[PDB]
RNA sequence: GUACCCAUAUCCGCAGCAGGUCUCCAAGGUGAACAGCCUCUGGCAUGUUGGAACAAUGUAGGUAAGGGAAGUCGGCAAGC
RNA sequence: AGGCGGCCGCCCCCUCGCCCGUCACGCACCGCACGUUCGUGGGGAACCUGGCGCUAAACCAUUCGUAGACGACCUGCUUCUGGGUCGGGGUUUCGUACGUAGCAGAGCAGCUCCCUCGCUGCGAUCUAUUGAAAGUCAGCCCUCGACACAAGGGUUUGUC
């Protein structure tokens, strides 16, 4: 990860952002569940328990 | 120097990704062959016929994708080779495959 | 890996303002960097040395 | 005269050559069918080599969002 | 693109470390060149001697995939926080497995306690067990659960 070598404003360079949303889906295929125990909330027992 | 016998559960179906349909059930026997020569330590490795049939029950690329086996090692006589060391491959029938793992076997 | 951010754009002018937009986005790990060594180098007619 | 081949190896083509050469016998199922496919009697080791990986390019096979011949001399090929 | 020079405290000697003058000698090799030099000139293999020190690293093999036509490149290998193989989970793909039971089921056939859904048998499917069963890294993640494996070899490499 290099600095850059100039410095430009451009109205696309040090601007504050807001994060909302990070998706944490599946990715080892479709994701379909954000987190695990809204997985597990939506899906019910299973034979597992 | 020990006479060892052991059961195992290869993975077929893991050990074997990408060959065509008409190899497909040849590379599982030099695969088996590289198992038991990696695990025992022999390079002089026989498998019977009832894992053949095992093998080959489905044909060449319907491979079935995990087979339990017993590797067993025993000494060689009678104008014997330089490797006095050999592991008789063979098969055991078994109805489930969960919670099975290696099993020292007298 | 790569994730997606929903993110709100204050940008001015725009069709993107004041709407959330959603962007592919990488994720790269970094383990701080233990220091070892000091480097000098010298001006030479023909670069550093 | 009476052996044997009668053939993708006993014939011809310079050869154990995807070439050519005249005939009889013909099962079960699906099926209109001696069509195509899978089995039985009967033969065979894949056709003058094997092992390892699946790069470019090629030879044969299959697909691909939207447009449907706008490419090309021509709907050539492929597909409905 | 540096290794010789300058200063101070001492060191074993030298007041001929140089020019002017006197004296006697050293090969005077008897006419002959390539002579005197920064030379204790540069490099290589060894020989005998003193002191001070050093105790490795590549390549193959095997594994690996972030890499590959073959070479090549990035990697792992300790007997304890090492790796590998099974298993366990997490994720996902498809869509509800065999068996069991049904007062569900187009109906059909058989029997008589002539039975007020009487009973049995065949019967595409359906229902509960069933978000079930099956695969899941070979190029997915974690495992201190179980097994053995681990310094085990072949080739090569030194600077007055
Ligand atoms: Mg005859
Ligand atoms: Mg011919
Ligand atoms: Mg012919
Ligand atoms: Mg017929
Ligand atoms: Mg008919
Ligand atoms: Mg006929
Ligand atoms: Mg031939
Ligand atoms: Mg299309
Ligand atoms: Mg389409
Ligand atoms: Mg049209
Ligand atoms: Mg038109
Ligand atoms: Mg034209
Ligand atoms: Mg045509
Ligand atoms: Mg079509
Ligand atoms: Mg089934």
């Amino acid at each position: 990860l290099r600095k850059s070598l100039l410095v430009q404003t451009k109205r696309r360079a040090l601007e504050k952002i807001d994060l909302k949303f990070i998706d944490t889906t599946s990715k080892f295929g479709h994701g379909r569940f954000q987190t695990m125990e809204e997985k597990k909330a939506f899906m019910g027992p299973l034979k597992k328990d | 120097n020990e006479v060892v016998t052991r059961e195992y559960t290869i993975n077929i179906h893991k050990r074997i990704h990408g060959v065509g349909f008409k190899k497909r059930a040849p590379r599982a026997l030099k695969e088996i062959r590289k198992f038991a020569m990696k695990e025992m330590g022999t390079p002089d490795v026989r498998i019977d016929t009832r894992l053949n049939k095992a093998v080959w029950a489905k044909g060449i690329r319907n491979v079935p994708y995990r087979i339990r086996v017993r590797l067993s090692r025993k000494r060689n006589e009678d104008e014997d080779s330089p490797n006095k060391l050999y592991t008789l491959v063979t098969y055991v029938p078994v109805t489930t495959f969960k919670n099975l793992q290696t099993v020292n076997v007298d | 890996g790569m994730t997606h951010i929903v993110r709100e754009v204050d940008r001015p002018g725009s069709k993107v303002n004041k709407k959330e937009v959603v962007e592919a986005v990488t994720i790269v790990e970094t383990p701080p960097m233990v220091v070892v060594g000091i480097v000098g180098y010298v001006e030479t007619p023909r670069g550093l040395r």
